[PDB]
């Protein structure tokens, strides 16, 4: 087996591999999500299509289980391993507890994996950051962001990838209790945040809204454009 | 340049540079001392004061009834090597089913310290040790170098300003043969006072003294139990 | 040239020369000795120098001639630390033949398995190629005398007149000159031929104490060392 | 010993991997291969870099390396690394037959591979795969499929794309000539040569330097048949007649 | 460039010297040991208002009578808190008694400085723990407060200041602390120092308090009871 | 053992290590095979710097199986590794399918063994370019295995020193209608281009593979072919 | 960078890590022994660093087996390492064959273990050099050395310490093969006292042991009665 | 099953039946109990056929590396110490009973290999279920240093003696002859009895069988 020291301490206490892992996800796609009232809205940005690509395989937004659905940004490869692992653990809690997972219990496991690979020998740290949305047994919306350092935090709204700080500035200003009440305004808030970074116009994004009754269904591009003419 | 960063590289002078860097960690730290008399052996350990609010340190551990140890330098490998003696002394009651002679204990520790020195990716234990024990041959005082070398001393001091402490040991060494329970710690206290700064003083709070002997089992004495032993200052 | 780790470990040089193998060629020169062997028809002889610089040395326990098997001896030139390593190995190789395969191992199969171990060194940077060169003699039921050599490079190529050590280069000129006369001086006196080699290039003419000779014959297939008195029997002939 | 380690798994100060960056340079100098997804089926193409005459071909193909009864691949890169990838896919695709007993979907097969391709880019301290290859196949649900697997393990669906040398200008020319839904098995064969003529230095191809295999379904079963040299040469002449009329 | 185990001319062990420098970049936490109990206050350092403060807890419950406090990197902290929760239950596995606070930090400090890059373990730490931990609880010996060194050194501290504000705060703790202080007096006196070192405005939102009493198990103060102390300051 | 690879990609992205591996084969003993209609002829140059060497032991052309044999250009000990491997990979076929192994099958197994030492660390690649020939399904087989592990099907190729110039004479005169007897003549003429010396019956080891199987020619039988 | 590795041989075909380890003996105090008719006498000059050491500490005389003793030189750390290793083949050889291990045998076993560490760079090669000796009916007096590279030579005499080539100068003229065990003690200490350095070094302790017919083939330390005869003879010869 | 062998002047002779019976019912009358080890050395078999089969090829490939690496001819005693080494590892689980014989540089050698690993050296040995009746013939007419035709007459007389006695042997007699140079192997050496000619005709006319469904798939 390969046993070597990859992530080691430096002067001031910085970790190079942990800091360099963030540089990968900051250069990826921009993923934005908002925690609403009865609905959670999440969407990602697509680089390019040019009619030659299958829109199914380029999807960043995935589904860990019925209640919890996770999307990622940045390097796509590493996310494939986590999603394959997490979906196994979505059944593990349903196995023992006989209840679906919460947004925290699926995040702790994903946070625990990133911790182990920022420390243990021979394994490089994940260069990915994910935004996990889901509802509890009571339908309370929850959003827990995962970090490549292995920690996690909660957010009403936040962005990852390119322009994550610029979009966060737009989210703090326009977030109101009236936006989370109206399903439209909740969806419109996410679209306006995604259109700020995109200067090319059109629809470069794949928008998916996950409700309670009839959970999540990915919105068709015509349904996405339906809300573009209203905000234009 | 490329010598100091590897454990198994031999210096052009023929020594191990890593052992030279392993001993410096022991030479810099809290000071401890130990002694042995005819029927008894007494050790004195100074607990370095980091702040007035917090407790100073813990420099002494209980190995077995007839064996005890003081530690210096790093606490990590200290308790590590202690856990060895914890199991080895219990193995003495398992296999031999008697008190383990201290002469054999220094050989087992030496075999444990030599393994990481001879392999790649393994640092030598950076913890100096001072062992006090008793057997049918009488009390003994053994010094454990951070290197695999084993020492046997009548007296010694491990810590900062240990030269002045050894200087005091070069005088009364002849008087250490005949002493009672009071004169034992009497030499030990003033021995530790030589390592203390000129602006400090030896009190009951910063002193920890283990005592093991023929009819006296090893027992750690806190600031309260050392009151009758400091009256000779 | 040396680019990066070429010189430090075993990897392809820009010319693919395997510098570590070339550095092992000069490892035999550290001993400063020389060993020669020449095979006859019904006999085989090994004549090499035994240097005793210190009178405190025990001449019986210090030798380059070791018993390998009943019918096969050996002489080695190089670092004694590397020398003694092949001793137990070649014994492990031959005893595995006598147990599994179940009979006496030929010099060909005994020296072939040695190169299988030596080739492991060239491909692994963890372990260094040994600088010892083995020279074995033995009597075969068909080919008769068998002289095979294993170098640090892993060549089991068999010789007729053998040379080793620092003088291995110039000593061939004495041996290559023998291609005229029949079979490179193949007699029952071949013992005298190998003695002449070492004395010719070094211009010494060793005494009976400085010569050690193993011999295997059709009459005596077992490997045997000759006493200093028996060495003088050949020395008085010249 | 850390002194002799090249540190392949360390991240760059920009967040990349030096071994994965140079892996794309490998396939950049390798042979050019392309593929087209159509309604009637799926095809491929390859530019053989060996023009020597005495070279033979023992078992019908060279770089095709049929993966299973339901699909094959096309590789551009080091032939060595491309040989193990075929050995691994043929196992996993048959491990599907074990665990499933259906035809394996092209989306599921590329998954299990690109997940194994990532391990060498993650742990083990070993160099990654230097082969960026393609897939042609058919499944029960989405039908004919074409995928592109990078050396890093990130794959995506492609209707028309290119790999190997000059894939940049290739794909740029495929955007104009491709049509969604109107691609048949025939017209897609004739369009593939147009790119192969501009990429290759010579004006015309001898059909020996190229190999085209067709994948379609007939009588409820998928049939994979490599086009014979006569079938390729006759199809090249059809493209030669169109070039004379267009000028 | 260097191995996992390397000593300098001091022989610190480089990696720990760099691991301690990571604690100085973490949040500030100050515990206080009084006769009534031990209070723990940790600054959350909320970056943006959209962050939910209820999801971040740097003070977690370990045993019924024993809590936890962390500072610096939280990533490694989420491990030991799961390990310490086992160690507390490991004492219930045998002795059928509440685990002494002394043996808690004592057992958790054993895993400190267990690492290596050569044949150590199919997986294990490639770097030591860069997290500082403050453990506290009330046992039959009374309330106690401990501190953990990345080198594994554990020490009992009446009042300890860690984090980015640790410099200059330990000098302030010596003046304000006494032996007659009650639990409520230590609470208010702690937040006053925390309010000065905080760059933002201290309020019931970003502050986290917990108390342990001999008659009351581990308990936390919600935003209501937190504001009561804020109003008094 | 070092787990990390000793061979990594260049910034150019050609692997460096196997690129320097071709420099080793370019300096080894040349070997030229020829594929004929009824069989295959193999002849290599065995050079011995002195008569002191014994040529009744070392064979550059050694039988792998009954119907398959192997000639090499490159390092001696690296070739010894392959001989033991090529013969054991065939026993994995023989113990299982109880038939003769196709040459196309045996070479592809060697191609996988070539790569394991190029990628995995602690081990260097092989510096030997193999040439394997066999007779199966009534068809001749002549292959060449590069150090990288990419098998190339050849008819008449050239290895060793001046292998680029070796293909010259082969491309000049080569006929597919030739038979086993006619192919032996052209096999010597290729090595006869530049021998840097005088070739004799002991300076060349010839072998053939056909319906009769694989074997080697004694120095006496080769002398008949040395009359030209 | 040829020095750094264990593995490497330098363009001259020389292993530096063994040579760098060989210098560990030249920096160590003198320990010598003499091979006589009825056995072999061991001796060690033990440097006293401080007077606080208990008498008999830092013991350089190891007892390997009933007929085999050990006198170690160089670093005491690696000396004790091969001590217990020498106790392995000692307890092994008798657990299988059932004999007291002949010194020729044991000299082969420990030589492979020392050489096993010179092949790899993952371990540091042992630089210590220790002496072994045995006396038996068949073998008689036997004295062998184990080099830091794993080389084993037979010796009629031994000179090891800070002074090596200078110590064998007086060992050059002995004629001890005409003398018996109890008469070697006067010759041993006589060589030890004259090679001591009174400038850098200050005080030393004399520890002597031998195996012979008077000991019935048992390895034991010389009693103080005969030990005091050293200073009563060898010290008087110093003048 | 009855296998036997003898040692004549210039070589040895092996023999075996063709009858392989599963339980009390005959299975294969074409079965070959004699197997090929090396060109100069062959081996017989008895007991469990499948166990002897695979064991034969396990040792056969091992001698292939031998003969090819050594370049010389394999020896009888060589393969003999392989069988008892492999059978001793299984402590008698494998019921393979083998008879090994051949001509090496030393000369003719014949061995008897028992399942437990016991090996003997004899000029004649008999194994199998009919090893008893077959041994009785060798205990009578065996003469040292016989001729080639004298051995084939003695062996075939012993095998046929067991065939006419033991129930597990018959249907044909197989022999093998190995000399120092020439080699002779005749599978169908002697057929003791042949099947009688059928009197009536059991052939049924086409269409007498009821067929429900029929499918025909063409091929190239």
């Amino acid at each position: 087996s390969y046993d070597r020291a990859i992530t080691v301490f430096s002067p001031d206490g910085h970790l190079f591999q942990v800091e360099y892992a963030q540089e990968a996800v900051k250069k990826g796609s921009t993923a934005v999500g908002v925690r609403g009232r009865d609905i959670v809205v999440l969407g990602v940005e697509k680089k390019s299509v040019a009619k030659l690509q299958d829109e199914r395989t380029v999807r960043k937004i995935c589904a860990l289980d019925d209640n919890v659905c996770m999307a990622f940004a940045g390097l796509t490869a590493d996310a494939r391993i986590v999603i394959n692992r997490a979906r196994v653990e979505c059944q593990s809690h349903r196995l023992t507890v006989e209840d679906p997972v919460t947004v925290e219990y699926i995040t702790r496991y994903i946070a625990s994996l990133k911790q182990r690979y920022t420390q243990s020998n021979g394994r490089r740290p994940f260069g990915i950051s994910a935004l996990i949305v889901g509802f509890d047994f009571d339908g309370t919306p929850r959003l827990y962001q995962t970090d490549p350092s292995g920690t996690y935090h909660a957010w009403k709204a936040n962005a990852i990838g390119r322009g994550a700080k610029s979009v966060r500035e737009f989210l703090e200003k326009n977030y109101t209790d009236e936006a989370i009440e109206t399903d439209d305004l909740t969806i419109k808030l996410v679209i306006k945040a995604l259109l700020e970074v995109v200067q090319s116009g059109g629809k470069n994004i794949e928008l998916a809204v996950m409700r309670r009754d009839q959970s999540l269904k990915i919105l068709n591009p015509e349904e996405i454009e339906k809300y573009v003419a209203e905000i234009e | 340049n490329q010598y100091d960063n590897d454990v198994t590289v031999w210096s052009p002078q023929g020594r191990i540079h890593q052992i030279e860097y392993a001993m410096e960690a022991v030479k810099q730290g809290s000071a401890t001392v130990g002694l042995k008399s005819k029927t008894h052996a007494v050790l004195v350990a100074l607990k370095r004061a980091q702040s007035e609010l917090a407790a100073h340190q813990k420099k002494i551990l209980h190995v077995d009834n007839h064996i005890g140890i003081s530690i210096a330098g790093l606490t990590a490998d200290a308790r590590l090597l202690c856990n060895f003696m914890r199991q080895e002394c219990l193995d003495s009651r398992f296999v031999f089913d008697r008190p383990l002679p201290v002469s054999r204990l220094v050989s087992l520790i030496g075999s444990k310290t030599q393994i990481p020195t001879q392999r790649y990716g393994r640092r030598p234990y950076g913890v100096g040790l001072l062992i006090a024990g008793y057997d049918d041959m009488g009390p003994h005082i053994f010094q454990t170098c951070p290197s695999a070398n084993y020492f046997d001393c009548r007296a010694m001091s491990i810590g900062a300003r240990s030269q002045s402490a050894r200087t005091y040991l070069e005088r009364h060494m002849s008087e250490f043969m005949e002493c009672n329970l009071n004169e034992l710690v009497k030499h030990g206290l003033r021995a530790l006072r030589e390592t203390l700064p000129a602006e400090q003083d030896l009190t009951t709070k910063n002193v920890s003294i283990g005592i093991v002997g023929k009819d006296l089992e090893f027992t750690i004495y806190d600031d309260d139990d050392v009151s009758p032993f400091l009256e000779g200052l | 040239s040396s680019a990066g780790f070429d010189r430090h470990i075993t990897i392809f040089s820009p010319e693919g020369r395997l510098y570590q193998v070339e550095y092992a060629f000069k490892a035999i020169n550290q001993g400063g000795l020389t060993s020669v062997a020449v095979r006859g028809k019904d006999c085989a002889v090994i004549v090499t120098q035994k240097k005793v610089p210190d009178k405190l040395l025990d001449s019986s326990t210090v030798t380059h001639l070791f018993k390998i098997t009943e019918n096969i001896g050996c002489v080695m030139t190089g670092m004694t630390a590397d020398s003694r390593s092949q001793v137990q190995r070649a014994r492990y190789e031959a005893a595995n033949w006598k147990y599994k395969y179940g009979y006496e191992i030929p010099v060909d199969m005994l020296c072939k398995r040695i190169a299988d171990i030596s080739q492991v060194y060239t491909q692994n940077a963890e372990m260094r190629p040994l600088g010892c060169c083995m020279i074995l003699i033995g009597i075969d039921e068909e080919q008769g005398p068998q002289v095979y050599k294993c170098d640090p490079a892993g060549y089991y190529c068999g010789f007729k007149a053998t040379a080793a050590g620092v003088k291995q280069t110039e000593s061939t000129s004495f041996l290559e000159k023998k291609v005229k006369k029949k079979f490179d001086w193949t007699f029952e006196q071949t013992v005298e031929t190998a003695i002449t080699c070492l004395s010719t290039v070094l211009s010494i003419d060793f005494k009976p104490s400085e010569i050690e000779v193993g011999v295997v014959t059709v009459e005596n297939p077992k490997f045997r060392i000759l006493t200093e008195a028996e060495i003088d029997a050949h020395l008085v002939a010249l | 010993s850390r002194r002799y380690d090249s540190r392949t798994t360390i991240f760059s100060p920009e967040g990349r991997l030096y071994q994965v960056e140079y892996a794309m340079e490998a396939i950049g100098h390798a042979g050019t291969c392309l593929g087209i997804l159509a309604n009637d089926g799926v095809l491929l193409a390859a530019e053989r870099r060996n023009i020597h005459k005495l070279l033979d071909e023992v078992f019908f193909s060279e770089k095709i390396y049929k993966l299973n009864e339901d699909m094959a691949c096309s590789v551009a890169g080091i032939t060595s690394d491309a040989n193990v990838l075929t050995n691994e896919l043929r196992l996993i695709a048959q491990r599907y037959l074990l665990q499933y007993q259906e035809p394996i979907p092209c989306e599921q097969l590329v998954t299990a591979l690109c997940d194994i391709k990532q391990a060498y880019t993650q742990f083990g301290g070993k160099r990654p795969f230097g082969v960026s290859l393609l897939y042609i196949g058919w499944d029960k649900h989405y039908g004919f499929q074409l995928y592109q697997s990078d050396p890093s393990g990130n794959y995506g669906g492609w209707k028309a794309t290119c790999i190997g040398n000059n894939s940049a200008a290739a794909v740029s020319m495929l955007k104009q000539d491709y049509k969604e839904g109107e691609m048949t098995l025939k017209s897609a064969l004739a369009l593939a040569i147009k790119v192969l003529n501009k990429t290759m230095d010579v004006s015309k191809l001898s059909a020996e330097k190229v190999e085209i295999a067709t994948l379609t379904r007939e009588n409820g079963k998928t049939v994979i048949r490599v086009l014979k040299q006569k079938e390729v040469e006759q199809l090249i002449k059809k493209h030669e007649e169109e070039e004379a009329k267009a000028e | 460039d260097r191995g996992v185990n390397t000593f300098s001319p001091e022989g610190r062990l480089f990696q720990v010297e760099y691991a301690i420098e990571a604690i100085k970049l973490g949040s500030t936490a100050i515990g206080i040991q009084t006769s009534e109990g031990v209070c723990l206050a940790v600054e959350k350092r909320i970056t943006s208002p959209l962050m939910e403060p209820s999801s971040i807890e740097k003070i977690v419950e370990i045993d019924a009578h024993i809590g936890c406090a962390m500072s610096g990197l939280i990533a490694d902290a989420k491990t030991l808190i799961d390990k310490a929760r086992v160690e507390t239950q490991n004492h219930w596995f045998t002795y059928n008694e509440t685990m002494t606070v002394e043996s808690v930090t004592q057992a958790v400090s054993n895993l400190a400085l267990q690492f290596g890059e050569e044949d150590a373990d199919p997986g294990a730490m490639s770097r030591p723990f860069g997290v500082a931990l403050l453990f506290g609880g009330v046992d039959e010996k009374g309330p106690q407060l401990f501190h953990m060194d990345p080198s594994g050194t554990f020490v009992q501290c009446d009042a300890r200041a860690i984090g980015s504000a640790s410099e200059g705060a330990q000098s302030s703790l010596q003046e304000v602390y006494h032996k007659s202080m009650t639990l409520k007096e230590a609470i208010k006196s702690s937040l006053i120092i925390l309010k000065q070192v905080m760059e933002e405005k201290l309020n019931a939102t970003n502050i986290e308090l917990a108390t342990v009493q001999p008659g009351q198990n581990f308990h936390m103060f919600t935003k209501e009871e937190l504001e009561e102390v804020i109003k008094d300051i | 053992g070092y787990s990390f690879s000793l061979t990594t990609f260049s910034p150019s992205g050609k692997l460096v290590q196997i690129e320097y591996a071709l420099a080793a084969v370019a300096g080894g003993a040349p070997s030229v095979g020829i594929k004929a209609a009824n069989g295959v002829v193999l002849a290599t140059e065995k050079k011995q710097k002195s008569i002191l060497y014994d040529e009744r032991s070392v064979h550059k052309v050694e039988p792998i199986t009954k119907h398959i044999g192997l000639v090499y250009s490159g390092m001696g000990p690296d070739y010894r590794v392959l001989v033991h491997r090529a013969r054991k990979l065939a026993q994995q076929y023989y113990l299982v399918y109880q038939e003769p192994i196709p040459t196309a099958q045996l070479v592809q197994r060697v191609a996988s063994v070539m790569q394991e030492y190029t990628q995995s660390g602690g081990v260097r690649p092989f510096g030997v370019s193999l040439l394997i020939c066999g007779w199966n399904e009534g068809r001749p087989y002549l292959f060449q295995s590069d150090p990288s592990g990419a098998y190339f099907a050849w008819k008449a190729t050239a290895m060793g020193k001046n292998y680029v110039n070796g293909k010259t004479f082969l491309e000049k005169r080569y006929n597919e209608d030739l038979e086993l007897e006619d192919a032996i003549h052209t096999a010597i003429l290729t090595l006869k281009e530049s021998f840097e010396g005088q070739m004799t019956e002991d300076n060349i080891e010839v072998g053939i593979c056909n319906e009769a199987g694989f074997r080697r020619l004694t120095p006496t039988e080769v002398k008949d072919y040395l009359a030209a | 960078g040829y020095d750094l590795s264990a593995s490497t041989f330098s363009p001259d075909g020389r292993v530096f890590q063994v040579e760098y380890a060989m210098k560990a003996v030249e920096n160590s105090s003198t320990a010598i022994g003499i091979r006589c008719k009825d056995g072999v006498v061991f001796g060690v000059e033990k440097l006293v660093l401080s007077k606080l050491y208990e008498e008999g500490s830092n013991k350089r005389l190891f007892n390997v087996d009933r007929h085999v003793g050990m006198a170690v030189a160089g670093l005491l750390a690696d000396a004790r390492s091969l001590a217990d290793i020498a106790r392995e083949e000692a307890s092994n050889f008798r657990s299988n064959f059932g004999y007291n291990i002949p010194l020729k045998h044991l000299a082969d076993r420990v030589a492979m273990y020392v050489h096993a560490y010179t092949l790899y760079s993952a371990v540091r090669p042992f630089g210590c050099s220790f002496m072994l000796g045995s006396y038996s009916v068949n073998d008689g007096a036997q004295l062998y050395m184990i080099d830091p590279s794993g080389v084993s030579y037979g010796y009629w005499g031994c000179a090891i310490g800070k002074a090596r080539q200078a110590a064998k100068t007086e060992i050059e003229k002995l004629q001890m093969k005409e003398m018996t065990c109890r008469d070697i003690v006067k010759e041993v200490a006589k060589i030890i006292y004259i090679v001591h350095d009174e400038v850098k070094d200050k005080a030393f302790e004399l520890e002597l042991s031998w195996v012979g017919e008077l000991t019935n083939g048992r390895h034991e330390i010389v009693p103080k009665d005969i030990r005091e005869e050293a200073e009563k003879y060898a010290k008087e010869s110093l003048k | 099953t009855t296998i036997a062998g003898v040692v004549y002047k210039d070589g040895i002779v092996l023999g075996a039946d063709t009858r392989a019976t599963e339980g009390m019912v005959v299975a294969d009358k074409n079965c070959s109990k004699i197997h090929f080890i090396s060109p100069n050395i062959y081996c017989c078999g008895a007991g469990t056929a499948a166990d002897t089969d695979m064991t034969t090829q396990l040792i056969s490939s091992n001698l292939e590396l031998h003969s090819l690496s050594t370049g010389r001819l394999p020896r009888v005693v060589t393969a003999n110490r392989m069988l008892k080494q492999m059978l001793f590892r299984y402590q008698g689980y494998i019921g393979a009973a083998l008879v090994l014989g051949g001509v090496d540089v030393t000369g003719p050698h014949l061995y008897s290999i028992y399942p437990h690993g016991s090996t003997d050296k004899l000029p004649y040995v008999t194994m199998g279920s009919g090893s008893l009746a077959a041994m009785a013939v060798f205990e009578d007419k065996f003469r040292p240093d016989m001729e080639e035709e004298e051995a084939k007459n003695l062996v075939s007389e012993a095998i046929a003696a067991g065939i006419f006695n033991d129930l597990g042997s018959g249907s044909n007699i197989d022999l093998c002859v190995i000399s120092k140079n020439k080699l002779d192997f005749l599978r169908p050496y002697t057929v003791p009895n042949k099947k009688g000619t059928r009197l009536g005709r059991y052939r049924c006319e086409k269409g007498t069988t009821a067929v429900l469904t029929e499918k025909i798939t063409p091929l190239e």
